[PDB]
RNA sequence: GAGCCUCGGUUGGCCUCGGAUAGCCGGUCCCCCGCGGGGUCCGGUGCGGAGUGCCCUUCGUCCUGGGAAACGGGGCGCGGCCGGAGAGGCGGCCGCCCCCUCGCCCGUCACGCACGCCGUUCGUGGGGAACCUGGCGCUAAACCAUUCGUAGACGACCUGCU
RNA sequence: CUGCGGGAUGAACCGAACGCCGGGUUAAGGCGCCCGAUGCCGACGCUCAUCAGACCCCAGAAAAGGUGUUGGUUGAUAUAGA
RNA sequence: GGCUGGGAAGGCCCGGCGGGGAAGGUGGCUCGGCCGAGUGUUACAGCCCCCCCGGCAGCAGCACUCGCCGAAUCCCGGGGC
């Protein structure tokens, strides 16, 4: 599995009936996902592992998008995760700070790809969830709750190196 | 050493993206390098904007971390940042800018015409001052 | 009275890693250096201008030293103002590095 | 992670009159004046209230590497007062088995030679970092002071003649004889 | 028509390759004070390079072996041959346009002198990373004229502080004689104010 | 003045040191040092307008007929004073003759107007070789041959000879 | 028995198979210079090596350690004062 | 054209309910000229934010370009080889 751009789809799917359970229960799940087309590969996945139910013998009864609630807010974000080292399997719990849940998800795999290595397959999504200021455990996180919050620019090593390419003054750090 | 500071309310200039040479506004940080950015002024809508495209001027205006976008307005328009940022000399500059982009070959010619008289002119007062000065010392 | 075309560096050939397409050429304009600037120049007229030992008529005037190959600019090439040319003779690969002028007047402005 | 603001004070005496050139020290008071050049430290370096009683420094976005130096250049900072204000004594004691050691100062405190280290013909002479002058000290049968303003060379000047007096090729643990740094003090302790 | 950098500030591969395509492009390049180029990493690293380079020569007979040249200009010079198609007719042909110098020498001590902030150490490297300086460097592996340089370059500043020194004069005058003859350019300072000048 | 070969080009920038958690410009009432340098303080800018995102020069000619500006330029203009030694190879500062009214705005026409068609426009009196004008200065040395052994397989090397 | 693009180099690897050409677009691979192309105002983190690291075949390393640094898991105590 | 018969947002806001940052307030302390600036503590809202009850044209994947899938629910014009 790659990733991009993650988005949150909810995916309602269900095994096909059978004269023997006229009704079979309907099952749910959050998937974030590139695309609709993985999505319903990677629920197919994560319903196999938990229940006894494959693709051909089941359905998918609804795939959509889930968009962000409150795009406008800035909001704390707690992941449960499970991923595959080189040795066994472990559990993690991260918080990140993003406007979006799909954003959140989008840094976590990223982050998980920077610190430990670990590629998209080998990466469960367990739960995310909001979290208010408090029950923050990451310093990281924290130390942006602070309504006076003051920092500047120290070093602003500037950019366009290769716009007109030799000139007579030295360029500038300090602004 | 430093005074410009990324306080919520600092009135920021935007050099490269989608809403490049426009003002706005911090409302609130949302990372080390991502900040909730908000620009009603000026024609620009909230969302997050990264430190590396913005460059913050002097001018401060006071509103609450999270306010929704009515009373950022209300602020804005209080302290009148439009006509403070027309005053100042960074925006005479890329005025300044944006005039040379624009000149046409025949205010070229005006312009060339203009600065062959003035370099003259000045330059011959600078000779008689020189001269002058020449006296001074002696 | 002065000069009416921009100066352009024969950079090289078309080419791969390890194989050369000798009937494209690629020019490097001065001033330009993204491919943005690029669509300005598509289809303007460029000469390589050289001179021999043996004289060679000349239009409007006496004979002279003076030989061009006539050239056309066809597409940009990758995001640096590079511009693909084609010539209708290969160009020597001696001009490598050189002065190649690319006129104003297939003008469509 | 990056921490995003790290500081640190210090409150200097009134006597101590400082000044910073951007992000260098300078500190005069009665004994004389310090110079220290904090560059490559990347620290913001403000003097802050009237009369210039404390000095702070500030470090914006730093690692964990990085922050030491917010501690490091503020004891550098007290040790320079310090100095500029009482100075720096040490007090340093010859110890020896049976061959006595003599050492004897020649042009002023600064050349100093030692004789009759375990009965060695050779004579060292140790010159010692400018600013700081040794003498020889009474009321103790075998002692050497040293004094000056900047900590850093009269405990480099101290290192140089304990690391003088060394023994080789034998039992260190057996042969303890050499002159030793006793006491880390101030000229005057007001 | 010929590019003149000051070599003070830059890094080593940094300015080389930039150098090496422009001179391959038919540009004439003349890199000056290459006693004040930079290379990444601390002294020690770059000193146990250049002396593992050192180490590289003929066994059968040195003489034909790899030549070390110990000037921090050929050093550059090398460097920047590293990076052409030196082998070939239009290789060596571009490294003819390639002139260095150690120090700034009389021929260009009168020339502006552009610098490329693509190889700026203080662009390019953090400000918390170590850096070696090719004149120390140098110096420790055999060059010979290090102090020499020094000198002939404070003497050279000298020259130049002289020269700025008029400049301001001249520039500070030039600034006065406008003010006093504004009132006969207002015409003139009006239309170039109108097109984006003086402004 | 022709006369062969070889090419690149198609306005120049004649310059501080320099730091990047900082810098640029003046006056310097004040102090020190040799018109200038250094320090304190004060006042202006700093996404650099005392910006290479820049500056300098115009790239049609000639007639006369007005206004603004104005003593500027040229005759490889002729004679003196210098700076420059890193690989100087360039400029600065003064004396005397003659000539021109050049830059900016408008009147006034005339310039093979070659009737649409490409290498136009220059650095260049370019660089190398051979021949036609004058003024000012020139008079050989090297090698072979001979000689000697401080040298030597032969070359080579150290020496002597109006 | 098989050329061609890439892997610097090359039996078997990756892509893809061959008449002579013009234009366009791709695969596998790449875009500091050699060397065509990131001369993007690329994004988020990690790493200092006085043996750094840098892409299937492939051209080299193990067990065991490190408060060097960066994340996670579990367990206690701390204003009745660590 | 569809979607969550798009999610949020913009403007006048009206009659309420609770919760939390911790402010024209108080206040131990600190820095300058009652005020200006910086920290903490219970903390209602005259700085605000969030949920629950309900309703107005003002919308439109919006040239205030905050992130979709698209084309009998799709057509026109121009440039280069
Ligand atoms: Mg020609």
């Amino acid at each position: 599995k790659a990733s991009g751009t993650l988005r949150e789809y909810k995916v309602v799917g269900r095994c096909l009936p059978t004269p023997k359970c006229r009704t079979p229960p309907l099952y749910r799940m959050r998937i974030f996902a590139p695309n609709h087309v993985v999505a319903k590969s990677r629920f197919w996945y994560f319903v196999s592992q938990l229940k006894k139910m494959k693709k051909s013998s089941g359905e998918i009864v609804y795939c959509g998008q889930v968009f962000e609630k409150s795009p406008l807010r800035v909001k704390n974000f707690g992941i449960w995760l499970r991923y595959d080292s080189r040795s066994g399997t472990h559990n993690m719990y991260r918080e990140y700070r993003d406007l979006t849940t799909a954003g959140a998800v989008t840094q976590c795999y990223r982050d998980m790809g920077a610190r430990h290595r670990a590629r998209a397959h080998s990466i469960q999504i367990m739960k995310v969830e909001e979290i208010a200021a408090s029950k923050c455990r990451r310093p990281a996180v924290k130390q942006f709750h602070d309504s006076k919050i003051k920092f500047p620019l120290p070093h602003r090593v500037l950019r366009r190196q290769h716009k007109p390419r030799f000139t007579t003054k030295r360029p500038n750090t300090f602004f | 050493v430093f005074r410009r500071f990324v306080e919520v309310g600092r009135v920021a200039y935007v050099s490269f993206g989608p809403h490049a040479g426009k003002l706005v506004a911090i409302v609130d940080v949302i990372d080390q390098n991502r900040a909730l950015v908000d620009g009603p002024c000026t024609r620009v809508r909230r969302q997050a904007m990264p430190f590396k495209c913005m460059q913050l001027t002097d001018f401060i205006l006071k509103f609450p971390h999270s306010a929704r976008q009515k009373y950022v307005r209300k602020a804005w328009e209080k302290a009148d940042i439009n006509t403070k940022w027309a005053a100042t000399r960074w925006a005479k500059k890329i005025e300044a800018r944006e005039r040379k982009a624009k000149m046409t070959d025949f205010d070229r010619y005006k312009v060339m015409k203009a600065k062959k008289m003035r370099n003259r002119i000045i330059k011959n007062e600078v000779k008689k001052l020189q001269r002058a000065a020449l006296l001074k010392a002696s | 009275s002065g000069r009416l075309w921009c100066k352009a560096i024969f950079a090289g050939y078309k080419r791969g890693l390890r194989n050369q397409r000798e009937h494209t050429a690629l020019l490097k304009i001065e001033g330009v250096y993204a491919r943005d600037e690029t669509e300005f120049y598509l289809g303007k007229r460029c000469a390589y201008v050289y001179k021999a030992k043996n004289n060679t008529v000349t239009p409007g005037g006496k004979p002279n030293k003076t030989r061009v190959i006539w050239g056309k600019v066809t597409r940009a090439h990758g995001n640096s103002g590079m511009v693909r040319a084609k010539f209708r003779s290969n160009l020597p690969a001696k001009a490598i590095g050189h002065r190649i002028r690319v006129m104003l007047y297939p003008s469509r402005i | 992670m990056k921490t995003i603001l790290s500081n640190q004070t210090v409150d200097i005496p009134e006597n101590v009159d400082i000044s910073l050139k951007g992000r260098t020290v300078i500190v005069k008071g009665p004994r004389g004046t310090l110079r220290r050049d904090f560059n490559h430290i990347n620290v913001e370096l403000s003097l802050l209230g009237k009369k210039k009683k404390r000095l702070r420094v500030d470090k914006w976005w730093g690692n964990r590497k990085e922050l030491a130096t917010v501690r490091t250049i503020c004891s550098h900072v007290q040790n320079m007062i310090k100095g500029v204000t009482l100075g720096f004594r040490y007090k340093m004691r010859s110890v020896y088995a049976h061959f006595p050691i003599n050492v004897v100062i020649q042009e002023n405190g600064s050349l100093v030679e030692i004789r009759n280290f375990l009965g060695e013909k050779y004579i060292r002479r140790v010159r010692m970092r400018p600013g700081v002058a040794c003498s020889v000290s009474q009321a103790q049968k075998d002692e050497l002071v040293l004094e000056g303003n900047d900590i850093e060379l009269v405990s480099n000047s101290a290192a140089l003649i304990q690391q003088a007096t060394t023994v080789k090729n034998k039992d260190i643990r057996k042969f303890l004889d050499g002159i030793y740094v006793s006491e880390k003090g101030t000229v005057q302790q007001a | 028509q010929v590019l003149v950098l000051d070599g003070r500030g830059h890094l080593l591969g940094r300015l080389a390759a930039i150098v090496a395509k422009q001179v391959l492009l038919g540009r004439k390049v003349v890199v000056v004070r290459c006693e004040g180029i930079n290379i990444s990493g601390n002294f020690y690293r770059n000193k146990l390079k250049y002396l593992a380079f050192l180490r590289k020569r003929m066994n059968t007979n040195p003489s034909r072996g790899p030549y070390h040249f110990r000037a921090p200009s050929r050093i550059f010079w090398r460097t920047v041959r590293g990076m052409l198609p030196h082998k070939t007719k239009r290789g060596q042909a571009a490294l003819d346009r390639l002139k260095v110098f150690d120090g700034i020498p009389p021929p260009y001590d009168k020339k502006k002198r552009m610098v490329v902030p693509a190889a700026l150490k203080v662009v390019r490297l953090k400000p918390t990373r170590k850096f070696a300086y090719l004149g120390r460097l140098a110096h420790e592996v055999g060059w010979k004229y290090q102090a020499v340089t020094a000198t002939l370059e404070e003497k050279r500043k000298e020259k130049a502080k002289i020269h700025y020194r008029k400049k301001k004069q001249l520039m500070r005058l030039r600034k006065q004689a406008e003010k006093n003859v504004e009132k006969k350019i207002d015409r003139f300072t009006e239309v170039l104010k109108t097109h984006g000048f003086l402004v």
